[PDB]
RNA sequence: ACGGGGAAUCAGGGUUCGAUUCCGGAGAGGGAGCCUGAGAAACGGCUACCACAUCCAAGGAAGGCAGCAGGCGCGCAAAUUACCCACUCCCGACCCGGGGAGGUAGUGACGAAAAAUAACAAUACAGGACUCUUUCGAGGCCCUGUAAUUGGAAUGAGUCCACUUUAAAUCCUUUAACGAGGAUCCAUUGGAGGGCAAGUCUGGUGCCAGCAGCCGCGGUAAUUCCAGCUCCAAUAGCGUAUAUUAAAGUUGCUGCAGUUAAAAAGCUCGUAGUUGGAUCU
C-alpha cells in the first residue's frame, strides 16, 4: 500500500549511549570463572530459585 | 641439541670433484655463472629464428 | 600431481543435543576441576576414549582364542598400562570397558604438574607449562595436554633455562634489579 | 508463587513461561 | 502380504524404484521440471537488477506490509519478489542495483507471514545489508 | 554420466557423492585426411573445409593456452605475467646440457592439528562452609568475589643483532637487547516465550515499524519489535543460503501400511515369474 513508513520505530527510539564497561575476560580464565559461579561456593539459597538473571 | 650431517673427504681435489656445487660456493671454492633463467630461455628463442654464424650476434 | 600428502583427522566430535541440561553442567565440572580451555578439550578426550571402547567392543566378539582378538586385545591393553590409565593386576579385555573420561583428564601434563607440587593450583600448572617452564626428562615441553606415560612421569622438573629452576632471573627481577 | 501463576497464566500469552518457572520450582536446580 | 522367496530380486527392486517416484521428496529431485522451474537454477544465490520497491501485505492473522523488491536476474532474466529483512533497509536500496539474492530457508517455500516470497536480499552494491544496518559500511556514492 | 581405487553419513541394513594429484579412457575450436617414425590418424607436425581471428604497401603471409603465468568474458563461485633445476625423476651423442614435469616462495578463515588473551600472594568482606561458644562472637582452617584494593614475580605477541635453514632466501626452531596493569597488548558471533541453555528488568513503539525456520509476538502494562543493562551457548571463530546424509519403521530386505485415517482389482479362467507335501544310512 505505501513504502513511506520504512525505518520508523528504530528512527523514532532515543538514542541512549552504551555505556562503558570493563574488559570481560576470555578462554581458560573465563571458564573459571563460570564453574566457580555455579559448583564452588554457591549460596545455599532459596529452593530451586537459582534461576539467573532473575529478574525478580 | 642440534643435528646435521658431516662428510670428511680425503683430498682438496676429491671433495672438489665429488660434491654438489652449493656446498663448494659456500667455501668460495666455486662461483656460479650470474645470468638470470628468464634471461637465457629468450636467448635461446631469439637464436631460433636465425641461421647458422649470426646465432652467435644474438642480443 | 604434488609431493604432499592430505591425511588429516578431526579429534572431536560435537554432540547431538546442542543445549542439553545435565550435559553443560558435568562438563562444565570435567572443566574446572583440570582448567581446560573450552568444551572441544572436552569433547576430545570423549573422543578417543569412545574409539578406544569401539575397539574393545569388538575384539569381544570375536572367538576368545582368535588370533586377532590375542593380538590386538593385547596391544590395545599394553598402551592403557603403560600410559597410566589402566592397572596392571587389571590387564583383561573388560576392563576397558570400565574406563572413564577422568581416567585420561589424570594423565595430562598440566594435573601431574599440579599433582606432583611444582604448582599450586590446576591454573598455575598451565601457565607454567605454556610458557616454558616444565621439562620431562631433558625436554622442555609446552603443550597441557601433554599424556604423560608411567614411566617418564618421575622425569618432570623446572627445566635448567628458568628461573625456578637453575635461574636466570626473569625479565621482570632484571629490570626491578637495574631500576634500584 | 509458582503454582499460583501457573494456575492463573496456562491459558494465556505466558503459558509456557509460568510452566517453566513452574518446572523449575519442582525439580530442584 | 509381501514376496519373500530367494529368487524375488528383480519383483522386490522393480518396485521399490517405482513406488518410489510417489514419494514427494523423491519427485522434486529426480525429475528435473522443478529444477527448471527454479529462477535460481540450483544455485544457492543469484544476481538481480532492483526494479521496483513494491510492499507486500501480510496474510490475514496479523497485519502489517512487507517490504520487498521485485528484481530481474542476470543469468536468465527471470523476474523474482525478494524481501528486505530488517527496518530501514528497504531505504538503503535504490533502484536499478546490483543486489544479491539469497533463499529465505524452507528450499523453495514461502516463510511464513509473506505471501509467496522465496528469496530475500543479502548484498546491495556489494555491500551486505547488516553492515548497512549496524553501521560498519556506507553505501558508496 | 568419463569408469574404477575411493568419499561423506551410518546400531545393523542402507542412502548420496567421486570434474579433482593413483590406474584406465578420451580430446586438443568443429569435422576430415595424412607425412615421418619402433610407436601418432600426433595438433607447442602438416593439408583442406566450417566457424572465428592477425599482419598487409591489397600482391600476399601467418594461427590454435581443455601446458605455466596472465587477461577478457561468464557467473554465487576459484591464487603470482615470481625464483630454481639444489631435491624427485625424465630425455639426449651425455658424470658436464635441458626440463612452467617437478621443487621453492607469494596470495590462501576450503579444510585439518596444536594453542595465548593472564597467574600468584597479602589485605578487606555486616562473604560462605568448617572447630568452640546455648547464641553473640572467637580462628593463619578451607574456598569465593562485580574490591579501576595493594604487591612485585612469570611470560609471550611484537621490535629486532647474530646463527641455523636454503640453490639463494623466507618461515619455524636457537639465542642477544628491548617489550605488560584498565597488563586500552580491549574477542567475537548469535540469542534470552516454547521447541532450546539463558530476564512477564527498564525506556521507545502502538496490528504501525518490524520479529518470527514452526507455533506465534505486536491493536497504550510487548517475557517475542527497537535500544540500555544483565544473563546464556560455542569460542578465533560464529551466523545465513543451497546440495546431501542421519533423524525417516515418512520407501520399510532387515522393517511400514490398505474396515472407518491415503489405500483390495466386478467376477472367474489363465502364460511367464515367484513358491511348492512325506520318503532312500
Amino acid at each position: 500500500g505505501s513504502l513511506a513508513r520504512a525505518g520508523k520505530v528504530r528512527g523514532q527510539t532515543p538514542k541512549v549511549a552504551k555505556q562503558e564497561k570493563k574488559k570481560k575476560k576470555t578462554g581458560r580464565a573465563k571458564r573459571r570463572m563460570q564453574y566457580n559461579r555455579r559448583f564452588v561456593n554457591v549460596v545455599p539459597t532459596f529452593g530451586k530459585k537459582k534461576g539467573p538473571n532473575a529478574n525478580s | 641439541k642440534t643435528t646435521g650431517f658431516g662428510m670428511i673427504y680425503d683430498s682438496l681435489d676429491y671433495a672438489k670433484k665429488n660434491e654438489p656445487k652449493h656446498r663448494l660456493a659456500r667455501h668460495g671454492l666455486y662461483e656460479k655463472k650470474k645470468t638470470s633463467r628468464k634471461q637465457r630461455k629468450e636467448r635461446k628463442n631469439r637464436m631460433k629464428k636465425v641461421r647458422g654464424t649470426a646465432k652467435a650476434n644474438v642480443g | 600431481p604434488v609431493a604432499r600428502s592430505w591425511v588429516c583427522r578431526k579429534t572431536y566430535v560435537t554432540p547431538r543435543r546442542p543445549f542439553e541440561k545435565s550435559r553443560l553442567d558435568q562438563e562444565l565440572k570435567l572443566i574446572g576441576e583440570y582448567g581446560l580451555r573450552n568444551k572441544r578439550e572436552v569433547w576430545r578426550v570423549k573422543f578417543t576414549l569412545a574409539k578406544i571402547r569401539k575397539a574393545a567392543r569388538e575384539l569381544l566378539t570375536l572367538d576368545e582364542k582368535d588370533p586377532r582378538r590375542l593380538f590386538e586385545g593385547n596391544a590395545l591393553l599394553r598402551r592403557l598400562v603403560r600410559i597410566g590409565v589402566l592397572d596392571e593386576g587389571k590387564m583383561k579385555l573388560d576392563y576397558i570397558l570400565g574406563l572413564k573420561i577422568e581416567d585420561f583428564l589424570e594423565r595430562r601434563l598440566q594435573t601431574q604438574v599440579f599433582k606432583l607440587g611444582l604448582a599450586k593450583s590446576i591454573h598455575h600448572a598451565r601457565v607454567l607449562i605454556r610458557q616454558r617452564h616444565i621439562r620431562v626428562r631433558k625436554q622442555v615441553v609446552n603443550i597441557p595436554s601433554f599424556i604423560v606415560r608411567l614411566d617418564s612421569q618421575k622425569h618432570i622438573d623446572f627445566s635448567l633455562r628458568s628461573p625456578y629452576g637453575g635461574g636466570r632471573p626473569g625479565r621482570v627481577k632484571r629490570k626491578n634489579a637495574k631500576k634500584g | 508463587d509458582p503454582y499460583e501463576d501457573f494456575q492463573e497464566n496456562w491459558n494465556t500469552k505466558h503459558s509456557s513461561g509460568v510452566t517453566r518457572e513452574l518446572m523449575r520450582e519442582l525439580n530442584g536446580g | 502380504g509381501k514376496c519373500r522367496g530367494l529368487r524375488t530380486a528383480r519383483k522386490l527392486r522393480s518396485h521399490r524404484r517405482d513406488q518410489k517416484w510417489h514419494d514427494k521428496q523423491y519427485k522434486k529431485a529426480h525429475l528435473g521440471t522443478a529444477l527448471k522451474a527454479n529462477p535460481f537454477g540450483g544455485a544457492s544465490h543469484a544476481k538481480g537488477i532492483v526494479l521496483e520497491k513494491v510492499g507486500v501485505e501480510a496474510k490475514q492473522p496479523n497485519s502489517a506490509i512487507r517490504k520487498c523488491v521485485r528484481v530481474q536476474l542476470i543469468k536468465n532474466g527471470k523476474k523474482i519478489t525478494a524481501f528486505v529483512p530488517n527496518d530501514g533497509c528497504l531505504n538503503f536500496i535504490e533502484e536499478n542495483d546490483e543486489v544479491l539474492v539469497a533463499g529465505f530457508g524452507r528450499k523453495g517455500h514461502a516463510v511464513g507471514d509473506i505471501p509467496g516470497v522465496r528469496f530475500k536480499v543479502v548484498k546491495v552494491a556489494n555491500v551486505s545489508l547488516l553492515a548497512l544496518y549496524k553501521g560498519k559500511k556506507e553505501r558508496p556514492r
